[PDB]
């Protein structure tokens, strides 16, 4: 029943919420390392007409 | 033994944690609004 | 604001409490007599506050709730059981005779404080002193061994070292065939099987050691059953004698405080009461312990601290 | 005593160790430590027993010994040079009669004869400020003249200290003397590194006196003074023996505990001196102390011993006095590994 | 000698409790019967239902990121074009020597 | 059936004045339970 | 890197002003975070100490343990970068005074570097 | 990588949020359900790496070992299962507590692109490993057990932290990715002879060498099951991964230096499988064969060749199943009989069939029964120490006959012959040990269908 199995229940969605918040953190340090985004020597690419960012 | 929640020391507890809380967030603006006029960000 | 430094630092002094009647008094009497009447009736004449004797279950009536607990988890000892069979293999004599004198201690304990927070008097029936006179009977019966002497000495002595004894003793005299009748009359099928030759051992020991020792550096009061019997005179007596030959005139104020923080802290006084000296009687092990421990701990007001209870029924927890 | 007196002397102990910290003039110094000296010792004995004044007159006899020649380290080097002010010394043996007076003070081997005696003597708030407080002076002059010292004798005294504690703490039963010879030991770890980096033996210092606080603060609440005694706790107060658990692997060194961040740090600053064997003999001579401290943690919270029966009207009780800063000492004598950077805050 | 010959106050050594006994059908668990079999479920569903067949099939279809077709093709193609213009296959020269500066030793 | 608890004679190694006791610290003895020595 | 007798430096000062031409930490520094952390850690041992309810005891003590631990652990966090700051201004300012010190090595590519090769037989 | 590091702390409270009677099933679900994340790292690139971040970074040497240590914790939950029926809630906490811990520290420990905090995870292991023995452990000599895993490791270990900081002095970085760039050979001298020294002896240690392997005997035996499981599995294995790691900066003078470690690790595998004939206990047994199989990835990681690293990778992972099998069995029989006297409880195929089959097949696989990868990983490093010297071939047969001989000896003793008859307490096997025992054994046969996945950065 609502409002009582979630007081029974309410540390089952905390490691679900873990990872979640793992995969938010991992974008989160991948931002910081974009110093040679399509810079490198091997994927040197003209953007394409509607492109922002080679990769995110 | 046989006491109540003594709400003087709650009120002051509240208020000193309330108070550090306001004091750093202010102490954060005027620390980024010097670091930005210092450095000629904006 | 609970007695500390500071309160004494400020205004917390109780040599202006003491007005020449707090006299911490004790009285000493045979198995069954009128040193409970006698007691109470100078409690009542005197004003005093009366401290029943110590049980096996005095302490679970400080703590908690004032009900008793169980046997298993106060005192593992029984009384009934050592004037049955009081040769047992299983240690009970000793044990109890242990958690007896841990009793007396704590008891002690609360009364002085008592009397140094307010100023009132106190009685007691035996105390922390002469407690030792039913070991000694034990010795001689030979219900207990001779390391439970030593270590009953060794505790008594790293334990009664730091408080006042009593200003006056209350000593009532009973010879054996009166006590033995007395027994009878009563109707305890458990005190039936009392043997004349403990009671004899029990009353040579207060005679020999106790009175001399407590003459010497207290007042002390002999009298018989008739002349207890009127507390009248036994009051005009405590009145007339004043104490002047114990350590108590020697106290001072700071001495006070010092004491005074000393009875409070209930577990600094029975620390030295649970020294690791392992006697077969006294020592338990881990498993037993452990078990014991956790049984404690599922009490109802006993997980956590007093206020901390919500099973009880301890409100605004988490605002404490 | 009274209160009154108490603080007194209290501070009077922290203006003298502040007198010697803030001065300039030799004089001064000096007369902060005989402030210090003065105001220690009815601290030590607030309670009166023999031993506790056996421990007093031990005390003051050493120190009063390190004082005469601290100022006879002064007069030869206002001799040689007319200066009064705490920098270099300019004169070799000036030097030595200064190193000597306060390796004397801190207790470093092989003037540490005093520091288990003393310790086992007074009683364990004493030991406490003891252990913690009167290290800061000396330590504060060693810094100011470091560039002055011999690296060989202070190096000798402390590897000696080091060997000296490790090998000491194995004997012991009594708590207080295993303090005692943690504190020889951790004395010698600080002032290994004085020659090469001053932040390092402040930053050991610090660490030093976070876990000395926690462990005696833990002792003090579990009132036990030998081993037996401690053995009994687990069946009161399990949670104090987990925690007394966990501060001692942290004092042996172990990562990722705190402990593990003085020891890392000086090694780390004496591989950049082109020093390599003495921090390795430093390291395996800890060993000896992690080997006591786990035979400790071994007899108090690893395994159940036997109690007593009178331990059950303990269970109907609880502590009328409590320190207000044991848990913080706890989390910072366990878990600020990750927070070592902060230590370019010249602590 | 008097003693006892009890050292200590200790409690027997309990014997021990068979799950089968109080419960039939007992799946080793817990003596709970309910939390027992809920136990068995999340342990059969979560390790043989999900990890085991979902993620052995996630393995097996993972994409060539390892570029085993691609050296394959590249190997192809470049043995290829060897072929066809008579070179000799591999080269012995991992890098061309002309772009080596080698020490003149001048013995 | 039940894990390994140190009993008497395990602790008692823990109870002497020093470890490791040798013939000439065999005599020995542990201080008293609370720091004070018989004025004699 | 002994930095006590570097010249102008006002004695008892944690924080100088020059160290306001540096960026403060973010209130979502990792370290900050950490600080609250411990924070959190003392006020459960603290609860534990006192045989009361771990987690939910007292919700103000444990509130004014994370306050002060981060506001602590942000003036600490300024401080340490501050030092760090000046640490490689100083290092920068001397390799750019004594050129004689630190001259630049002759870029050189590894085709005409001669390495001496081991085999692994 | 915090996408596995999260969830794992999330156990934590999780675990200590629980009900009283819910702590194992959801500690178990949720450890599945982290192992069924981190299966996704096995998709790695024949280029260099996945480099997450600055500190974490993910290679195929790194992530067989990740999962398989992912893997273990549910198994462990599942064997601790049993006997901590009698314990209190907030003890048998603490012990999830602990296994969460050290799979953090595992886990931090595998990917750690620094060599410092490699160093720092890589010893923060031991307190919860140490913690699980001296706690939980049923005999007295836990405790001594104990001190031996302790001082063993440090002992290697404290050389190490000095070697690693010298380095960084003299280098500038311990970086991995740097280190490996920048590498320059080592010239023989004394100085380069104990900095070699002391980069290896830690990590030999572990393995453990044959000369000091003392303390793994006295550890697995009096560890409980979760501990044996960990201390067999994964914990052996952290020190091939430091040394495959760590021989990149060695080179060369490691032609001359492995000549004592080679000898000591080809004549320990046969004195340690010769030690296998004739032993009274079962863990002891299981203990030694772990001995002579990592003195096997001792030679393959001392040889340097890439199919040593290869068989060296393969042989470390099915060791780690195999043993925790073996272990697990040996449990089942412990929890029924309470004694580990493999000669005392006899004849179990009859009363136990199906624990049998798992009997047998947990003794094929340490057999080294072709085509399961323990015989991939032990025909590698054989055909990479004959191409090294053909010599090896006698002590490499004589090891697997030896092998072969031990294993067959465990199983007749213990599940074949006759009943002993005062034994009436062999109840039937419940669920949840059979349960185990298949989430030990599948995995082996089914990697056997894909060995690139556990072959390393060599294949
Ligand atoms: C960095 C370097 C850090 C160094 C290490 C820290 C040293 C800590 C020791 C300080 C002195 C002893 C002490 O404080 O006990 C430690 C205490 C343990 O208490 P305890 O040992 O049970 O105390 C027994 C008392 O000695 C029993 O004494 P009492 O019952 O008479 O106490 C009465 C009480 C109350 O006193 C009063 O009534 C005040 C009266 C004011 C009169 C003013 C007159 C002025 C002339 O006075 C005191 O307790 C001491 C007051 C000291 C004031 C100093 C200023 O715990 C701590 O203080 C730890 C502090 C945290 C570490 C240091 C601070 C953070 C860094
Ligand atoms: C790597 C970093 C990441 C991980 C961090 C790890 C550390 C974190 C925590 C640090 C300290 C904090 C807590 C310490 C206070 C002690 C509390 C305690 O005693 O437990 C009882 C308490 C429950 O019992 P209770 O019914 O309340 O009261 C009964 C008594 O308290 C207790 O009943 P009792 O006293 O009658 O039972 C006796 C027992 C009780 O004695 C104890 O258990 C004391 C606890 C150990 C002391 C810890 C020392 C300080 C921490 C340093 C740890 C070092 C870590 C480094 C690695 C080395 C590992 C040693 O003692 C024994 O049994 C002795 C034998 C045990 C074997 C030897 C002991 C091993 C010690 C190693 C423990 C290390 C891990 C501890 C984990 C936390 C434990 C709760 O536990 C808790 O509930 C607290 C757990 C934390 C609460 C988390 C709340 C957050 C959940 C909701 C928010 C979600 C967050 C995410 C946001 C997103 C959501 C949307
Ligand atoms: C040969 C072709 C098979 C094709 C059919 C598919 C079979 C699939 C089996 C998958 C693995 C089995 C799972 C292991 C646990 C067993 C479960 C159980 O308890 O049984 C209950 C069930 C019910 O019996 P019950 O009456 O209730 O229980 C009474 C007692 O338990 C008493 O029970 P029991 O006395 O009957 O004993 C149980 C039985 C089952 O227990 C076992 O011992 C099975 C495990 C043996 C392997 C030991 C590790 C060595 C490494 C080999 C790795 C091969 C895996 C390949 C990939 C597999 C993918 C997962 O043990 C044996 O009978 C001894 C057989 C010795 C075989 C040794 C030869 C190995 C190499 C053979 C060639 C492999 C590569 C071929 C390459 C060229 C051709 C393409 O019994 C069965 O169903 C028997 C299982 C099937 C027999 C397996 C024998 C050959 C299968 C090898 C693996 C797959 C080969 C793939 C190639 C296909 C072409
Ligand atoms: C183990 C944890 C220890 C924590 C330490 C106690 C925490 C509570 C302290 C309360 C606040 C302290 C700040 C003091 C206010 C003013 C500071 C000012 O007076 O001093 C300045 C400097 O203040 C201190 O240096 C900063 C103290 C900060 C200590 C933290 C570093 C510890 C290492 C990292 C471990 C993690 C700890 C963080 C978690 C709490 C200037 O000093 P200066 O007159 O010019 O030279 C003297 C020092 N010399 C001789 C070495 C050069
Ligand atoms: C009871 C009696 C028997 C009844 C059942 C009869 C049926 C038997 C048939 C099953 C066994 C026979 C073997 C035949 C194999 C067929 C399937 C096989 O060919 O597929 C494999 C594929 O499977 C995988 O390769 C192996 C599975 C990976 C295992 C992962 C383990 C699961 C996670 C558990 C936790 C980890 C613990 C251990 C840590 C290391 C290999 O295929 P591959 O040619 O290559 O490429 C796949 C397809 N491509 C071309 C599109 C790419
Ligand atoms: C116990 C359980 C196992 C533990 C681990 C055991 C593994 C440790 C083995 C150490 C590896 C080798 C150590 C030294 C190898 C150097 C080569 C040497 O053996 O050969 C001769 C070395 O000559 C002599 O050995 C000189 C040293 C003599 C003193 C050594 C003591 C001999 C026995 C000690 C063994 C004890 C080991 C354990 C110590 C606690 C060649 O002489 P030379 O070509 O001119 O000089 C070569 C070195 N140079 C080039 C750098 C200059
Ligand atoms: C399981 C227990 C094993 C115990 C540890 C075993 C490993 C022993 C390895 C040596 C320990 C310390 C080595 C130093 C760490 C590396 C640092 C280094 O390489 O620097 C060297 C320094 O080299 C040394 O100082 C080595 C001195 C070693 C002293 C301690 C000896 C310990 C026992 C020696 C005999 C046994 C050696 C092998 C034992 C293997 C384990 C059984 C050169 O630097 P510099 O001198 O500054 O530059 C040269 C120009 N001046
Ligand atoms: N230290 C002791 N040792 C043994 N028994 C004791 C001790 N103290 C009190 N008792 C027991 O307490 C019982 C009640 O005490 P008592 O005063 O004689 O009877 P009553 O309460 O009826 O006046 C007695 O049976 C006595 O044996």
């Amino acid at each position: 029943n609502v409002l009582q199995i979630v007081r029974d229940h309410w540390v089952h969605i905390l490691v679900p919420v873990g990872f979640v918040f793992g995969c938010y953190l991992d974008r989160r340090s991948d931002e910081k390392l974009t110093a040679f985004r399509n810079k490198s020597l091997l994927f040197k690419r003209e953007l394409r007409p509607n492109e922002e960012v080679t990769w995110k | 033994p046989h006491g109540s929640p003594d709400w003087l020391k709650v009120g002051l507890t509240l208020g000193t944690s309330v108070f550090l809380w306001i004091y750093l967030i202010k102490q954060h603006k005027e620390d980024v609004l010097e670091y930005k006029r210092r450095n000629g960000l904006e | 604001l609970q007695y500390g430094p500071l309160a004494f630092v400020l205004g917390e002094r109780t040599t202006r409490k003491l007005t020449e009647t707090s006299k911490v008094i004790t009285v000493d009497g045979n198995i069954c007599s009128g040193k409970g009447r006698l007691a109470r009736e100078i409690a009542e004449k005197l004003g005093l506050r009366h401290f029943p004797e110590a049980g096996i279950h005095y302490a679970d009536s400080t703590t908690g709730d004032g009900k008793p607990l169980d046997v298993q988890l106060s005192g593992n000892c029984s009384l009934e059981k050592f004037y049955d069979d009081p040769k047992s293999n299983d240690g009970n004599s000793y044990r109890l005779q242990s958690w007896l004198y841990a009793s007396r201690l704590l008891q002690y304990a609360d009364a002085l404080e008592h009397l140094l927070s307010t100023g009132q008097g106190v009685v007691l029936e035996r105390s922390i002193y002469s407690d030792f006179v039913f070991l000694e009977a034990m010795y001689r019966q030979g219900f207990i061994r001779k390391q439970c002497v030593e270590h009953y000495n060794e505790v008594k002595k790293v334990t009664a070292c730091e408080y006042l004894p009593p200003h006056v003793v209350v000593y009532v005299d009973v010879p054996v065939p009166e006590i033995q009748s007395r027994i009878q009359k009563k109707g305890n099928p458990h005190e039936m099987k009392i043997t004349a030759a403990y009671l004899q051992d029990i009353e040579n020991a207060y005679k020999k050691t106790f009175l001399p020792e407590m003459s010497e550096k207290c007042e002390v009061l002999q009298y018989s059953a008739r002349e207890a019997e009127d507390a009248e005179k036994v009051v005009e007596d405590i009145e007339y004698l004043k104490c002047d030959k114990g350590p108590w005139p020697d106290q001072d104020d700071r001495t006070f405080h010092r004491l005074r923080m000393l009875v409070q802290n209930k577990l600094e006084v029975l620390n030295y009461t649970t020294i690791p000296v392992y006697l077969p009687e006294i020592t338990i092990g881990a498993h037993q312990s452990d078990r014991v421990f956790q049984k404690f701990t599922e009490l109802p007001g006993r997980k956590y601290s007093p206020g901390y209870n919500e099973d009880v029924g301890d409100k605004w927890i988490w605002l404490k | 005593m009274n209160p009154i007196i108490y603080t007194t002397l209290i501070m009077t102990v922290m203006s003298g160790t502040m007198l010697v910290m803030i001065s300039s003039h030799w004089l001064l110094i000096w007369i902060g430590f005989e402030m210090n000296l003065l105001a220690m010792i009815p601290v030590l004995m607030k309670n009166f027993n023999p031993r506790a004044t056996e421990a007093a007159t031990k005390y003051f006899l050493t120190q009063a010994t390190a004082s005469m020649m601290l100022m006879m380290a002064i007069i030869i080097n206002l001799l040689y040079s007319g200066q009064w002010t705490i920098t270099k010394m300019f004169n070799p043996v000036a030097m030595t009669m200064m190193t000597m007076a306060l390796a004397m003070k801190l207790g470093l081997s092989p003037f540490h004869f005093w520091v288990p005696e003393v310790t086992q003597g007074i009683s364990l708030q004493a030991g406490l400020l003891l252990l913690t407080w009167q290290k800061l002076a000396p330590l504060s002059v060693l810094c100011q003249i470091s560039q002055s010292i011999n690296p060989n004798l202070m190096l000798t005294m402390a590897m000696l200290s080091i060997l000296i504690g490790g090998w000491g703490g194995l004997n012991q039963t009594q708590l207080r003397k295993i303090m005692a010879y943690s504190s020889i030991a951790h004395m010698g770890w600080m002032t290994a590194v004085l020659p090469y980096n001053t932040t390092m033996t402040i930053l050991n210092l610090l660490i030093y006196i976070t876990m000395t606080l926690a462990m005696f603060m833990l002792l003090i609440h579990s009132s036990a003074t030998t081993t037996l005694s401690l053995s009994h706790t687990w069946n009161k107060m399990p949670v104090i023996t987990s925690l007394m658990m966990v501060t001692l692997l942290s004092m042996g060194g172990l990562p990722p505990l705190s402990g593990f961040m003085p020891k890392w740090m000086i090694i780390q600053e004496m591989t950049k001196n082109e020093s390599i064997i003495m921090p390795t003999l430093m390291a395996m001579t800890a060993l000896l102390n992690l080997y006591f401290y786990m035979r400790l943690a071994y007899s108090s919270s690893l395994t159940m011993f036997p109690s007593t029966n009178n331990m059950k009207m303990k269970w109907q009780f609880e502590h009328t006095k409590q320190m207000k800063l044991l848990p913080t000492m706890i989390v910072l004598s366990t878990l600020v590994l990750p927070m070592t950077p902060a230590l370019s805050s010249l602590n | 000698p008097p003693e006892p010959t009890i050292r200590l106050q200790e409690d027997p050594d309990p014997e021990d409790e068979n799950l089968y006994e109080k419960n039939p059908d007992s799946h080793g668990y817990d003596k709970d019967p309910i939390v027992d079999l809920w136990n068995m479920r999340v342990v059969f569903f979560f390790g043989f239902s999900i990890v085991l067949v979902l993620g052995s099939t996630f393995v097996a279809y993972l994409p060539d990121y390892r570029m085993q077709e691609w050296a394959r093709r590249e190997a192809e193609r470049l043995v290829k074009y060897r072929e066809a213009n008579g070179l000799p296959l591999m080269e012995s020269n991992c890098f061309d020597p002309n772009k080596i500066q080698l020490p003149e030793d001048e013995d | 059936a039940r894990q390994w608890q140190p009993d008497v004679e395990w602790a008692e190694q823990f109870g002497g004045a020093v470890m490791y006791p040798t013939k000439e610290t065999a005599h020995w003895k542990p201080p008293p339970w609370n720091d004070v020595d018989p004025p004699k | 890197t002994m930095m006590s007798g570097r010249p102008g430096r006002v004695p008892l000062q944690f924080l100088p002003n020059e160290a306001r031409s540096l960026p403060p930490p973010k209130l979502t520094d990792p370290r900050l975070v950490y600080m609250g952390f411990l924070g959190y850690c003392s006020g459960l041992i603290d609860n534990a100490i006192r045989r009361r309810p771990v987690v939910s005891a007292g919700l103000h003590r444990q509130l004014l343990y994370v306050t002060s631990f981060v506001f602590f652990g942000y003036y600490l966090l300024k401080r340490q970068d501050y030092m760090y700051a000046l640490r490689d201004h100083d290092m920068f300012a001397y390799v750019k005074s004594h050129p004689e010190d630190f001259p630049e090595k002759d870029k050189k590519t590894y085709g005409e570097i001669l390495e001496e090769f081991h085999p692994v037989r | 990588m915090l996408k596995i590091i999260i969830p794992t702390t999330m156990l934590l409270p999780m675990t200590w949020m629980s009900k009283h009677n819910m702590i194992w099933i959801n500690a178990t679900v949720h450890s599945l359900l982290i192992s069924l994340i981190s299966l996704s790292l096995l998709n790695q690139l024949g280029e260099n790496s996945l480099n997450f971040s600055l500190t974490f970074f993910s290679d195929s040497l790194s992530a067989p070992l990740l999962v398989l240590t992912t893997w273990l914790l549910p198994l462990m939950l599942m064997a601790s299962q049993s006997h901590l029926s009698k314990e209190t809630t907030t003890r048998k906490k603490l012990y999830i507590t602990m296994l969460i811990l050290l799979q953090l520290f595992l886990i931090m420990t595998f990917t750690a692109t620094e060599l410092i905090l490699f160093y720092i995870l890589f010893e923060a292991t031991l307190v919860p490993t140490l913690i699980i023995i001296t706690r939980w452990g049923n005999q007295t000599e836990r405790l001594n057990a104990g001190l031996y895993f302790l001082f063993y490791t440090l002992a290697g270990s404290l050389p190490l932290l000095v070697a690693l900081v010298y380095i960084q002095n003299t280098t500038g970085s311990l970086n991995f990715l740097i280190i490996h760039y920048w590498s320059h050979p080592l010239s023989n001298s004394w100085s380069n002879i104990f900095m070699w020294l002391a980069c290896i002896m830690a990590f030999m240690v572990k393995m453990p060498l044959y000369g000091l392997h003392l303390w793994l005997p006295k550890a697995h035996v009096e560890a409980p099951i979760a501990g044996s499981m960990v201390l067999a599995a994964v914990l052996l294995k952290l020190g091939g991964y430091g040394m495959m790691r760590i021989t990149t900066i060695l080179n060369p003078l490691t032609n001359y230096m492995a000549y004592p470690f080679l000898m000591l690790s080809m004549w320990g595998m046969i004195m340690t499988s010769s030690i296998c004939l004739r032993q009274t206990d079962l863990k002891s047994l299981i203990a030694y064969s772990s001995v002579s199989h990592m003195a096997l990835v001792i030679v393959a990681i001392m040889i340097q060749t890439p199919w040593s690293f290869m068989g060296a990778t393969a042989l470390m992972i099915a060791h780690g199943l195999t043993s925790s099998m073996l272990f697990c069995l040996a449990n089942t029989n412990y929890e029924r009989v309470h004694s580990r006297t493999m000669i005392l409880a006899r004849g179990l195929q009859t009363l136990l069939p199906l624990m049998a089959t798992w009997w047998l097949v947990a003794s094929l696989t340490n057999l080294a029964l072709p085509p399961s990868i323990n015989l991939i990983g032990e025909l590698f490093i054989i055909t990479a120490s004959f191409s090294w010297s053909n010599i090896t071939i006698i002590l490499m047969g004589m090891n697997m006959m030896i092998t072969a001989l031990y294993s067959l000896y465990m199983l007749i003793t213990t599940q074949r012959g006759k009943y002993t008859h005062h034994i009436n307490n062999i109840k039937p096997s419940f669920t949840r040990e059979n349960a185990l025992m298949a989430l030990h054994i599948l995995p082996l046969l089914l990697l056997t269908l894909n060995p690139k996945m556990i072959l390393g950065p060599l294949y």
